[PDB]
């Protein structure tokens, strides 16, 4: 209640901008504001900072608009790049000695933005004991989401984005994987909302 | 880095004997901040002596006034002792009660 | 800047431990945070300088000591499941404007009733699909490590002796391998794409590196499978053309 | 101008007797409205003037963690500076600090001032720019150096044009049944002869808010100003003020002499003359 | 209202 940031997770193609929002309670005649970005790492960097009695902060591709009368203060990134996902902290430095309150944090995915898309779900052979297998599926377009299936021995990986940046190509993955026998990739992603033209290869 | 204070004696109120008063000694001019008064009424110290929060000038030299309830009689007397790290000895400023 | 040890840790229900940081940048205020996975990061203990301490937003069942200005050391006296967490470290400026603060690595920190519980990764990679080379002209590579526990882990692809990120995915988070119990054992994958012209190059090495970090060699481990130590789990595969 | 506000600190390392020493002041024009002092048992801001006790807790605790909190970056300050000159740790140092803003007769900010000094000399002074630094000497140059690098012109700046004027403002509307209020002085003539040639004419003025007064002496409408014996303004402990001017005179001419007394508590400037 | 947070000399 203290630091509220009312969006939990965003998503957005590349490119494009995106606002974040903070709303804060402070009784203090001197605050500042700071925005995190935290790393899959945990790592938190730095981004930008915003006084009490500041003009409106830009630092590069960040801008804060800070609407003091409604203790608010929604940072805008622009030009989203691939680097930019990840998760955006809204602390609160009142003091003094100022001790953090920090909002719970906006998740940001940026989208690549598929031109050539071609969802497909191959399998891949094991390495030592080529009879275990996993299945990929990939080169849909951002558009797609991937979620768990059925079954409580099948497991399938949150889709992420890889860049073959010497190509300038970036595709989508998911991946998922069983123990049992009986397990295909024909049905790993069958409870999905998948494509119709998904390319399923055979055997 | 040290110099020596000035003293004033004098009292908030007009003084008339018999009626009811506040003493007051001003020390300002001085550093650093050290520094010991008293109020001697007939030579002996009075005690619930107080004093203001030390505060300086301009020119960052420090002041502070010290004073005491009293009522000045006719024959009483009444004297300041200031101590500092830049007097020698001890200074004595009798009141002087005309104007 | 502000250094922080260690960056990981296990331990078992009502053990003591501490954590170490030291910032090289002279500042004066120094604080320790704590992150739940999902939460934020919220106040234990911070100091204006050394000899001073204060709380604290969630002081309990922790000790603080600014032991000198570089240096500010956390406790957790009696570790208990609830207190697994990221601890953070920051220290910052004061006067001026410049007063954000600086955070450390981190401390990845799991609490655990029963020591038992924690295992290594097993890690494999899989080779790309014929489909995939066939349909694409690109070739995939999927690391696979699962039935670790902690979280602790820390993957890597080297492809011909050089570490690579270019063409590389890996899962954002370690999922649990069972949502359902309480310190259920994770398992985290990872790709890494390439060209068929690239992989069908016999000469060619791609490996997984997969760093786990569990107990030390002091632990004294009783049970009869081998003591799941800090290390280095990993696969790999070479090229090939068929 | 016409109101201001003050900020006075004092710290004073005293190597044996203990961790060096914090004091604060605080004054709106000549009316002192709150004290911290390091020194007492458990160190907390009190109050120096009934009207600033409208404040909520809030305020008070707030401005306590403040103070301390600058009983321990004057600790350093001490350090440095002992390290800037070379002096050993055996000695006594002074760090003086006074800073605040100045309204003009309309609430405007006229200039803003901050000033530190080291063993009761002037150290450094932020400009009135308020976007510059003045070093006295070159120890004062490493400060201006750390303060440039680390925007605290940028900071003070924003102060002294912000929350400074802010709640300058605040305190004189709180409290303008005593602040806006000028008290008058009482005033009046006395004579002294010093021998059988010369004697002296002393001009009083008692009781009087503000502080700020000009008492001249006007031998036939000219001001002996180098010939007026001035005493410092003192408090008369009730919070308004008190002074004298003095002159030696030849006997018979005491009538050529007068004097006169400007203070914004009278309507218009009185003019005096010993009157036996 | 005091300067909130006082730089190191």
């Amino acid at each position: 209640q203290k630091v509220t940031q009312a969006q939990s997770s965003v998503s957005m193609p590349v490119r494009k901008a995106v606002t974040l929002n903070c709303l804060y309670e402070t009784s203090w005649w001197s605050y500042y504001i700071f925005w995190y970005k935290q790393l899959p790492s945990k790592e938190m960097i730095f981004l930008i900072r915003q006084g009490s009695d500041e003009q409106n902060a830009k630092s590069g591709r960040y801008s804060v608009n800070f609407k003091k009368a409604a203790k608010s203060v929604a940072l805008t990134i622009s030009a989203l790049q691939l680097e930019d996902s990840a998760k955006y902290f809204c602390a609160l430095g009142e003091g003094g000695a100022q001790k953090l309150v920090f909002g719970q944090g906006t998740r940001l995915t940026i989208n690549p933005n598929i031109q050539n898309p071609d969802p497909a779900v191959y399998q891949l052979r094991d390495s030592k004991s080529s009879d275990k297998s996993v299945c990929l599926f990939t080169d849909f377009d951002s558009q797609t989401n991937v979620s768990q299936s059925k079954d409580s021995d099948v497991y399938i990986t949150d889709k992420c984005v890889l860049d073959m940046r010497s190509m300038d190509f970036k595709s989508n993955s998911a991946v998922a994987w069983s123990n049992k026998s009986d397990f295909a990739c024909a049905n790993a992603f069958n409870n999905s909302i998948i494509p119709e033209d998904t390319f399923f290869p055979s055997p | 880095i040290q110099r020596t204070p000035k003293i004033q004696v004098y009292s908030r109120h007009p003084a008339e004997n018999g009626k009811s008063n506040f003493l007051n000694c001003y020390v300002s001019g001085f550093h650093p901040s050290d520094i010991e008064v008293d109020l001697l009424k007939n030579g002996e110290r009075i005690e619930k002596v107080e004093h203001s929060d030390l505060s300086f000038s301009k020119d960052w030299s420090f002041y502070l006034l010290y004073y005491t309830e009293f009522t000045p009689t006719e024959k009483d007397e009444y004297a300041c002792r200031v101590n500092h790290v830049t007097l020698s000895q001890p200074k004595i400023v009798k009141w002087d009660r005309d104007m | 800047g502000v250094t922080q040890t260690p960056k990981f840790q296990v331990l078992k229900t009502g053990q003591s431990m501490t954590l170490q940081c030291a910032q090289d940048m002279n500042h004066n205020s120094m604080y320790w945070y704590r992150q739940d996975p999902g939460m934020g990061l919220r106040l234990i203990y911070y100091s204006a300088s050394e000899g001073t301490t204060d709380k604290g937003e969630v002081p309990n069942g922790y000790n603080v000591s600014r032991l000198n200005k570089r240096e500010f050391s956390l406790r957790l006296e009696s570790a208990a499941p609830s207190q697994t967490s990221v601890y953070f470290c920051a220290s910052r400026t004061r006067g001026g404007t410049l007063i954000e603060q600086y955070f450390g690595p981190g401390t990845r920190l799991t609490v655990t009733e029963d020591l038992n519980k924690v295992f290594p990764p097993e890690v494999a990679v899989f080779e790309p699909s014929e489909a995939e080379i066939s349909h694409t002209q690109k070739a995939t590579l999927v690391c696979l490590a699962t039935g670790f526990f902690p979280d602790h882990v820390e993957l890597s692809w080297w492809v011909n002796g050089k570490e690579v990120h270019s063409g590389v995915c890996t899962d954002p988070q370690p999922l649990k391998e069972q949502p359902a119990l309480n310190d259920s054992r994770y398992a985290l994958s990872s790709r890494l794409r390439v060209s068929a012209t690239f992989w069908q190059n016999p000469r060619n090495h791609f490996r997984c590196q997969v760093q786990f970090y569990g107990l030390s060699e002091n632990d004294e481990w009783t049970q009869d499978r081998a003591k799941p130590v800090t290390q280095i789990v990993s696969a790999e595969a070479w090229g090939r053309a068929d | 101008g016409s109101h201001s506000m003050r900020y006075f600190y004092t710290a004073m390392s005293r190597p044996g007797r203990g961790e060096p020493r914090f004091i604060a002041v605080g004054y709106v024009d000549d009316t002192q409205f709150d004290r911290f002092d390091s020194d007492a048992a458990s160190p907390r801001t009190e109050p120096r003037a009934p009207w600033i006790e409208q404040e909520g807790p809030e305020y008070w605790d707030r401005n306590t963690q403040i103070f301390k909190t600058n009983t321990q970056t004057y600790r350093e300050s001490l350090r440095n500076l002992r390290g800037y000159y070379n002096q050993s740790e055996a000695g006594s140092h002074i760090i003086q600090r006074m800073y605040g803003c100045d309204l003009g007769p309309d609430g405007r900010l006229l200039r803003g001032h901050d000033q530190s000094a080291y063993d009761g000399k002037d150290y450094i002074a932020l400009n009135e720019d308020l976007s510059s630094w003045t070093a006295a000497d070159t120890a004062a140059q490493i400060t201006q150096r750390k303060w440039e690098a680390a925007r605290v012109a940028e900071q003070l700046r924003a102060y002294l044009e912000g929350l400074c004027v802010e709640w300058l403002r605040r305190y004189l509307e709180n409290g303008k049944e005593t602040l806006q209020r000028a008290d008058p002085p009482k005033t009046h003539v006395t004579h002294h002869p010093v021998s059988d040639h010369e004697a002296t004419l002393r001009c009083w003025a008692l009781g009087f808010y503000p502080a700020e007064i000009t008492l001249t002496w006007q031998r036939d409408g000219e001001d002996q100003t180098q010939d007026t014996e001035l005493v410092e303004t003192r408090p008369a402990g009730d919070r308004t003020f008190q002074k004298w001017a003095a002159v030696v005179v030849p006997s018979g001419e005491e009538q050529r002499y007068t004097c006169h007394v400007q203070h914004e508590g009278l309507p218009k400037p009185l003019t005096l003359r010993w009157e036996p | 209202i005091p300067l909130t947070e006082e730089a190191e000399l």
